[PDB]
């Protein structure tokens, strides 16, 4: 812009992957898993002979599993650990994941709704013990999609692994007493998921094995639109169940569980944990939109990232949110059901917006020291860092 | 309540069976699950094919009685990677009721016993035995912990009064433990526990290497259990009790006899060390399972983190103990002291927010202790199944008709539920 | 021998060459995890026709095609609960073995005595015609196995006094 | 004459730069790597995986070295091979769910499109979004496409539809084109707008070819109707089916004798005049690659005490078909002298192999077309 | 389930490539400084052995853990010649032997141990290695030895000596027939 | 991946893996400690010898071979043979599978029960199966009625079939295929 490409950077501090590069960069030019780990024990056996390392980050932990003592020390996809996240940090600057340093540049990040940020403030004073740059940006999480095209109202809406949020949003002011979010997504479904499977008399150690889930659910998983019927063929049909190869060889066999584990979502007494689940408390928040925004949000509310990537589990939304409205709203007219234009809110964009949803800012907003906070605020003892 | 004769339990165990009779207060029997068929497969002679007719052609004897039938081997219908033979199990139970127990399957009611892990069709299938083979007028299969519900209210005290508390069980091929609030649990908080008696029994037979001769390499494992149970226990430290045993007298060093059954005579023989040094899987399931280790103390742990906050009162309050292999002498005590002594250590933690405030609010702490742990789950059991809320309940034959012969073709679950 | 049933299996085997057709598509309106396709054919120029077909008078088949996925069911001439009840000992028996070789619509489906569901992923799975050239045939043998019950049954009829009496 | 596998690829397309030498590829699912005429070898050039929506077709701009990419994604792109590999440079589209198949207006102008919504997204290219963009067909149109014919002068447009009724259309862009010559069929040629019809319902229109000059064009279902319309014969048409198994592929050779192929896996000959109505044959085209040699009695012997279809026929001589026709053949082209006086011509299957085959042995006859 | 978790990693912990250089009680020569008679890592190797060698894996922390990998193996390797030492007195050769007879080192390859250890990546790497463990090795016969027996006036020990083969993880050194 | 195929027997040494064309385990079947007086300090050594290791050292070697009315006798002859084997001539785990062990008929009983006792309660092998000798030249010659003859060294068969049916008294099964002529 009215300086190099270089020297400022945009990152997705998301929980399946880190997603980075320079601000601008056509994707975020990086993607790791979001792992890290530091050596222990898997053996048990004389093999392997290797020399070449010891601790690992993210794209090069991936192979090791317990040879690397792995964490993620966390709640919420929040985490409760200050200096392995340092030595990713100090890893990251390599052509590893960027290639940079940071006092003579900037830096444009998020923050969670409710983040406790005396431990932000924290790091940050630590930021600028160490990376130090001569400025920087930080925005609530879910506002950064609304970037790409300069949106203003709906819901926001996020999902992946490790949590899922809901921002009830209008002329750009989320209203915040009034907001939510649900504190998961994927991880502890897996965990659920697995327990199905040792009763199959697949018994295995997720210690070794849960993340086994994880290649699937990335590379291949899905849901369907019809789900009522689907259910009344899978059982009347049962020929319409799945298997796959473990890659070290297992092909083991899969019914619903694929796709019926998103149940939960829907009915989280699934787990005996009760639940409702996400659609009643969108039914919920939809109720609490007043009449105009609840009426044009049969058109217009909005999601995000890889994680709505998804086919089929749209449909199905449509398909059952004509009902609870119908039936308990309603009450019983039917005559306009279509008539309430409802034209899909998810496009192929959302793929790369993890990073690109924060550059489009980057692209009016690098000039701006309208928008840097500071490492000189920090110094200041400043009540916080920003413009 | 009747068809003309009343309820009964048979345990069905995947070592033994037990059961009881109408009006008794024990297990009368906990017997060899065991049947002896000639398997020596030399096929051959006056060939014949696809005709059912009047047999000479078979050679077979069923119970404890077939461990003696020689080329008769002598299987075992108990669930260990063999389960196919439910088809054997079938011609087995008609043997045991009409034959054994000598008894009529059409006039009685039952009451049977089932795994968590089970799939459907091997029961299913044994439906349409059950209600037109044995044709009984109602029956269910109950996952197997349902008996012992009832030797918890057989205890019956003040007190006895709510289903919240804590169930820990063990076993010979499985053991157990449920989050049971009220009857409600969650699925990956139960806890399904494979680890078992089986598993010690043979690395037990390679503790015959350190000391002890002159057996039958089969009469080995029965002489080890006959052994083991009586004289096993556990030490607080390895090298300490090393010289008790090593110095101070028969109270350690203990001797042995018994019969070498190669040809039925003498042998005299070691104990000592082997009896602290038995028990330890308890606090190192890695025995069993080195491939998933988790000691009793944190698995405890394991389940109580789903457990939330306000039943943690409650589980303080209530811990409860299943199987003779919760009836035994303090390791149990050894164990309980030091997990207290862990959930102490994990407690105080929250000392890091008020300082060093350190009180508890006084909770409560009490557990089942006793054999009668041991007797009591068929007499419970009977009862149970005698009561006459269970008759209706249980799967009458028409409750059958209604859940097998009119449903899997014509709507299994609806589909799967719809 | 039978010999009418030459001009009967040669002609499914005409109509399975005239319409081998079963090839996927996905979506263009309507999601792309591809169905139950037969079961849920909305309409109908895009499709293979409904049909039945008769032996005789009793016996007959449907066959029934979406372009990619198809039903078969088929009708027998016995109606003894002799011949039925009996050999539904095995219908019975069959149904989890269907599993073990997943293209059964999977129940002895009546006005037929059984039906099953096919479709394109075959196709794409392993072989071309000696599946058919193999099925097709393969389902009479398993018809005439039904002789096979028949006189190992009528022996256990046949074990009777041959038991009980005989023991004296 | 020739055929290999050098890795059994479900092939389920191929592509080419014109000297028909780096092959790329529709795989299995979502994982693609392009080979190459390693003088008649195959050998690995390329991997490719960001049009993440499995593969469809293309159109490989096989002079300027542009494939433009599609599948089940709207991350459908113009990947070029940049020196380094085969690449993505995306377009921009108002299809949903899919692409089938897409469609260079013959002097590379722009191209057409297949959606999986219905539609023709009628794609055209801006230096201002650095990309393509669309406009739409939605309506008149009923539902969408499978095979598409631009007419030589490159905006004029034919297609097989799953919307059945046999229509020509024209597709004009103003911020593109201009809108073209007096067309016989129907000379109304904005956008959108519909030139002429064979009232044919008949089956999803699954193959559609003009003629070596597209005087006449051809259309087969794939129902398997066979089929023309001929404009000289005053906007005429024709109609037939086969008699053998459902068709793959079919095309003209000349403007009155076509190659078809189904899956009796064997090309079959058709051969034509201009007496409307009057579709004809020619017979079954190849010889197979195999002969009657083939054995190994010990493994034969070994496999029936093991019974895995061990009761032998000479269906498995073409792993059920007969014939050397396997599992499935997949695909057919000309290589060289073209649909005039081809010298070499060749198929892909299920097996993954190239072939490579006999044609002029057929060569014998002289002349065509008669005005009935 | 832990061991007898090692008390002897310590910050007096140099290393030589990989592994400890620490003031500790090994009765033969080597760079190792030493300290008083003690029940030491080497007894959280073997008298607590009788928790370990049960093990099949375990949660190692540093460097002596990668050290006490030999220090406990070791054990069992000893266990091999022991049974021929039916009598002491066999032993009491093998007590010269032991810090004579010195193992397979870092740098080579088919030595799988640089899967943890550091090659020599200079000479001194080994030269100070070779020597450090002539001590270790006889320091466990010596103990193991004067421990256990005396000739035919104590006796050999089957009811542990059978875990010879039998090891952590079922592992070795190097020893596999005596 | 495969279990192990061999002839445990007299002969040659002649094994290898399921699905080979081929064994690779191919050497003498011998016992071989020395009796000369271990001198040359430099020279450094166990105390027996294989085969190959017979060879190596043979000058020094009191070489035996356990083979008795064509019977491998002794257990303890074989045990670090075996270890050998695998762990060093195979270079395998023979935990990593079942095996396809094999035997001749008429040796005295308890024996295999014995060799049992060795092959799992020491070799902790998955499973095995002890192909009765003939049987394996069925696949081979693909033949199933004829006569299969057997001479390496050390046991003659020579067994009728008509799709079995080997005859109990038209059998004929020795003690030794080609060996003391040499004498």
């Amino acid at each position: 812009m009215d300086s190099q490409g270089r020297k400022v950077v945009v990152c997705d501090n998301g929980t399946g992957f880190v997603k980075c590069g320079y601000a601008g960069s056509n994707f975020p030019e990086h993607i790791f898993p979001a792992l890290v780990g530091r050596p222990i024990i898997r053996s048990t056996t004389k093999v392997g002979n290797i020399e070449i390392k010891d601790l690992m980050v993210g794209d090069e932990a991936s192979e090791l599993r317990s040879m690397l003592e792995v964490n993620y020390p966390m709640e919420n996809g929040i985490v409760r650990n200050w200096d392995d996240m340092k030595h990713l940090w100090d890893y990251t600057f390599g052509p590893e994941k960027l290639n940079i340093d940071t006092r003579n540049c900037k830096i444009l990040l998020t923050e969670p709704p409710m983040n406790p940020t005396k431990n932000r403030e924290k790091i940050v004073e630590v930021m600028f013990e160490t990376y130090q740059f001569s400025g920087v940006y930080v925005a609530i999480q879910a506002v950064l999609t609304l970037y790409a095209q300069g949106l203003l109202t709906g819901v926001v809406v996020d999902s992946g692994d490790g949590v899922t949020h809901i921002c009830p949003v209008y002329e750009g002011f989320s209203l915040p007493h009034l907001t939510r979010r649900l504190d998961i997504a994927g991880r502890d479904i897996t965990r659920y998921l697995i327990k199905l499977l040792l009763l199959r008399g697949y018994a295995f150690n997720h210690s070794a094995d849960f993340e086994t889930v994880r290649m699937i659910k990335e590379k291949l998983c899905y849901v369907g639109y019809n789900i009522e019927q689907e259910q009344k063929l899978a059982l009347e049909t049962t020929v319409l169940v799945e298997s796959y190869t473990l890659p070290d060889g297992r092909i083991i066999k899969v019914g619903g569980e694929r796709f019926e584990a998103p149940e939960a979502l829907f009915q989280p007494h699934l787990i005996n944990v009760e639940g409702v689940g996400v659609a009643e408390l969108l039914f919920n928040t939809i109720q609490a939109a007043d009449i105009d925004t609840r009426s044009e949000f049969y058109k217009h509310i909005v999601l995000s990232g890889g994680s709505t990537m998804y086919p089929g589990l749209p449909s199905r939304l449509e398909r059952e949110l004509k009902q609870l409205y119908l039936e308990r709203v309603l009450k019983g007219d039917v005559e306009k059901l279509s008539k309430f234009k409802i034209r899909i809110e998810d496009p192929p964009r959302r793929k790369h917006m993890v990073f690109l949803g924060g550059a489009v800012l980057a692209d009016i907003m690098k000039d701006k020291d309208n928008f840097w906070m500071t490492r000189q605020e920090y110094q200041e003892k400043g009540v916080r860092v920003l413009e | 309540m009747a068809g003309r004769l009343p309820a009964c339990v048979v345990d069905c165990g995947t070592g033994y069976t037990k059961l009881g009779y109408a009006g008794n207060t024990e297990p009368q029997f906990i017997i060899p699950s065991c049947i002896a068929i000639k398997e020596s497969a030399k096929v051959g002679d006056q060939a014949q094919r696809r005709v059912m007719k009047g047999v000479d052609d078979l050679d077979f004897f069923i119970g404890d009685e077939a461990i003696e039938k020689p080329t008769y081997a002598t299987k075992w219908p108990i669930r260990h990677g063999i389960v196919e033979d439910w088809d054997l199990m079938e011609r087995f139970m008609e043997q045991v009721i009409f034959k054994y127990l000598r008894a009529e399957p059409e006039d009685h009611y039952f009451l049977l016993t089932e795994p968590p892990l089970n799939t459907p069709e091997n029961r299913e299938y044994t439906a349409e035995i059950m209600f037109e083979s044995f044709n009984v007028p109602g029956l269910y299969i109950a996952v197997q912990a349902v008996l012992a519900l009832a030797a918890s209210w057989t205890s019956r005290q003040v007190g006895e009064r709510t289903l919240t508390g804590t169930v820990i069980d063990s076993g010979d091929g499985v053991t157990h433990v449920i989050p049971v609030a009220e009857g409600y649990v969650i699925g990956s908080c139960i806890k399904h526990i494979p680890i078992a008696g089986r598993d010690i029994t043979y690395f037990i037979q390679q503790l015959l290497r350190d000391r002890e001769v002159g057996i039958p390499p089969e009469q080995s494992l029965e002489t080890a259990k006959a052994v083991k149970e009586r004289y096993s226990y556990v030490c607080p430290d390895l090298v300490k009790e090393f010289n008790k045993y090593d110095t101070d007298g028969s109270k350690w060093i203990k001797q042995y006899t018994g019969i070498n059954a190669i040809s039925k005579k003498e042998f005299s023989i070691d104990v000592g060390y082997e009896r602290f040094l038995g028990p330890e899987i308890f606090f190192h399931p890695e025995f069993a399972n080195p491939d998933f280790t988790q000691p009793i103390s944190e698995v405890v742990d394991e389940v109580i983190q789903n457990c939330p906050i306000d039943v943690r009162r409650p589980l303080y309050k209530n811990i409860v103990l299943s199987g003779g292999s919760t009836m035994f002498r303090d390791f149990g005590r050894r164990l309980q002291r030091d997990l207290k002594r862990t959930v102490d250590a994990r407690l105080k933690l929250s000392e890091e927010l008020s300082g060093g405030r350190l009180k508890p609010k006084p909770i409560d702490v009490q557990v089942i202790t006793h054999h009668m742990q041991r007797y009591a789950v068929w007499f419970g059991g009977s009862m149970l199944a005698s009561t006459p809320e269970f008759y209706q309940v249980c799967h009458t034959k028409k409750d059958y008709e209604e859940i097998g012969p009119s449903i899997c073709r014509h709507n299994p679950v609806f589909g799967v539920m719809s | 021998m039978t010999a009418t049933l030459r001009p009967y299996l040669s002609a499914v085997r005409a109509t399975l060459q005239a319409a081998l057709c079963l090839e996927n598509f996905s979506s263009q309106v309507v999601e792309r995890h591809n169905k139950p396709e037969v079961e849920v054919r909305s309409s109908k120029e895009l499709l293979l026709q409904p049909v039945t077909i008769s032996r005789n008078e009793k016996e007959k088949v449907l066959i029934e095609g979406s372009i990619n996925s198809v039903r078969v069911s088929i009708a027998v001439k016995q109606a003894d609960e002799i011949e039925k009840i009996l050999c539904h000992k095995f219908m019975r028996f069959m149904m989890m073995r269907a599993e073990n070789f997943f293209i059964l619509r999977r129940k002895p489906v009546e006005g037929y005595d059984i039906s099953f569901l096919i479709t394109n992923f075959h196709t794409e799975q392993m072989y071309k015609h000696k599946l058919v050239d193999f099925v097709i045939h393969f389902m009479e043998e398993i018809d005439k196995e039904i002789s096979e019950m028949k006189l190992s049954v009528n022996a256990r009829a046949r074990i009777v006094a041959e038991e009980f009496l005989k023991n004296f | 004459m020739a055929y290999h596998s050098f890795l059994v690829e479900p092939i389920s397309c191929h592509a080419w730069n014109k000297d028909r030498t780096q092959i790329a590829i529709c795989p299995n699912n979502h994982e693609v790597h392009i080979y190459e005429k390693s003088g008649n070898k195959w050998v690995q050039v390329h991997e490719l995986k960001e049009h993440n929506g499995q593969v469809t077709g293309v159109d490989w701009a096989p002079d300027s070295n542009r494939i433009v990419t599609c599948g089940t994604d709207r991350n459908a792109y113009v990947w070029t091979l940049k020196g380094r590999t085969w690449k993505p440079t995306l377009v921009i589209l108002r299809i949903n769910r899919a692409a089938r198949c897409v469609r260079w207006a013959p002097n590379e102008k722009k191209f057409a499109v297949g959606s999986g919504s219905r539609v023709i997204s009628i794609c055209y290219f801006e230096q201002e979004n650095d990309w393509w963009v669309c406009k739409h067909i939605k309506k008149p149109i009923r539902s969408t496409v499978l095979s598409l014919d631009w007419h030589p002068n490159s905006v004029l447009l034919a297609a097989g539809s799953c919307d059945f009724k046999c229509r020509i259309f024209s597709a004009y862009i103003k911020e593109v084109e201009e809108r073209p010559a007096p067309t016989p069929w129907g000379s109304k040629m904005p956008f959108g707008e519909l030139m002429f019809e064979s009232s044919s319902s008949c089956g999803w229109v699954h193959g559609v070819c003009f003629s070596a000059n597209g005087s006449r064009v051809a259309w087969v279902s794939h129902d398997s109707t066979v089929c023309l319309a001929d404009a000289d014969k005053k906007m005429a048409v024709a109609t037939l089916a086969s008699e053998t198994l459902p068709l793959l592929a079919v095309t003209f050779i000349t403007e009155s004798s076509l190659v078809a192929a189904g899956h009796d896996c064997f090309p079959v000959l058709f051969t034509y005049d201009s007496a409307a109505g009057k579709l004809s044959f020619g017979g079954r085209l190849d010889v197979p690659k195999q002969s009657s040699q083939r054995g190994l009695t010990a493994r034969e012997r070994f496999q029936n005490l093991d019974k895995k279809a061990s009761s032998e026929g000479s269906a498995a001589a073409g792993a059920g078909l007969d014939s050397l026709h396997k599992n499935s053949v997949s695909q057919i082209s000309v290589l060289s002298g073209g649909k005039a006086k081809c010298s070499q011509f060749c198929t892909t299957g299920m097996d993954g192999g190239m072939s490579i085959w006999d044609v002029r042995s057929l060569e014998s006859a002289l002349k065509d077309l008669k005005i009935v | 389930m832990p061991a007898y978790h090692s008390s002897l990693m310590d910050p007096d912990t140099k290393l030589i490539g990989n592994m400890a250089l620490l003031p500790i009680r090994s009765q033969f020569k080597g760079p190792a400084p030493r300290e008083t008679k003690d029940t030491d890592i080497v007894d959280e190797a073997i008298y607590y052995f009788k928790a370990n060698v049960f093990f099949k894996n375990y949660e190692i922390k540093n460097e002596a853990d990668r050290t006490l990998i030999y220090i406990t193996l070791y054990i069992s390797e000893c266990l091999k010649k022991l049974q021929k030492c039916n009598s002491k007195s066999q032993g009491e050769k093998e007590m010269y032997t032991l810090g004579i007879t010195n193992f397979p080192i870092p740098g080579e390859p088919g030595f799988p141990l640089n899967a943890i250890y550091a090659k020599p990546a200079n000479k001194q790497e080994d030269e100070v290695m070779r020597a450090y463990l002539q001590q270790l090795r006889q320091e466990t016969g010596l103990r193991l030895c004067e421990k256990v027996f005396d000739p035919q006036n104590d006796k050999p020990s089957k009811w542990w000596t059978c875990f010879v083969k039998r090891q952590f993880m079922n592992k070795s050194l190097s020893g596999p027939g005596q | 991946t495969t279990a192990l195929v061999c002839d445990n027997g007299s002969g040659l040494v002649k094994a290898g893996f399921a699905g080979d064309d081929a064994p690779r385990a191919v050497f003498p079947s011998i016992v071989g400690r020395p009796r000369h007086q271990g001198v040359m300090v430099g020279m450094g050594q166990k105390d027996s010898y294989v085969g190959d290791e017979a060879q190596s050292k043979r000058g020094i070697l009191t070489l035996k071979y356990p083979i008795e009315h064509g019977i491998i006798t002794n257990w303890d002859d074989m045990e670090k043979i075996w270890h050998h084997t695998f762990y060093n001539e195979l270079r395998v785990a023979p935990e990593e599978h079942p095996t396809l062990l094999t035997e001749a008929p008429l040796n005295p009983k308890a024996n295999r029960e014995k060799m049992t006792q060795i092959m799992f309660e020491t070799f902790n092998v998955p499973a095995m199966y002890v192909a009765i000798q003939a049987v394996l030249s069925l696949y081979a010659s693909g033949r199933t009625t004829g006569i299969v003859l057997d001479s390496g060294d050390g046991v003659t068969h020579n067994v009728p079939i008509y799709e079995g049916y080997a005859l109990p008294h038209a059998i004929m099964r020795l003690d030794l295929a080609g060996r003391d002529l040499t004498d």
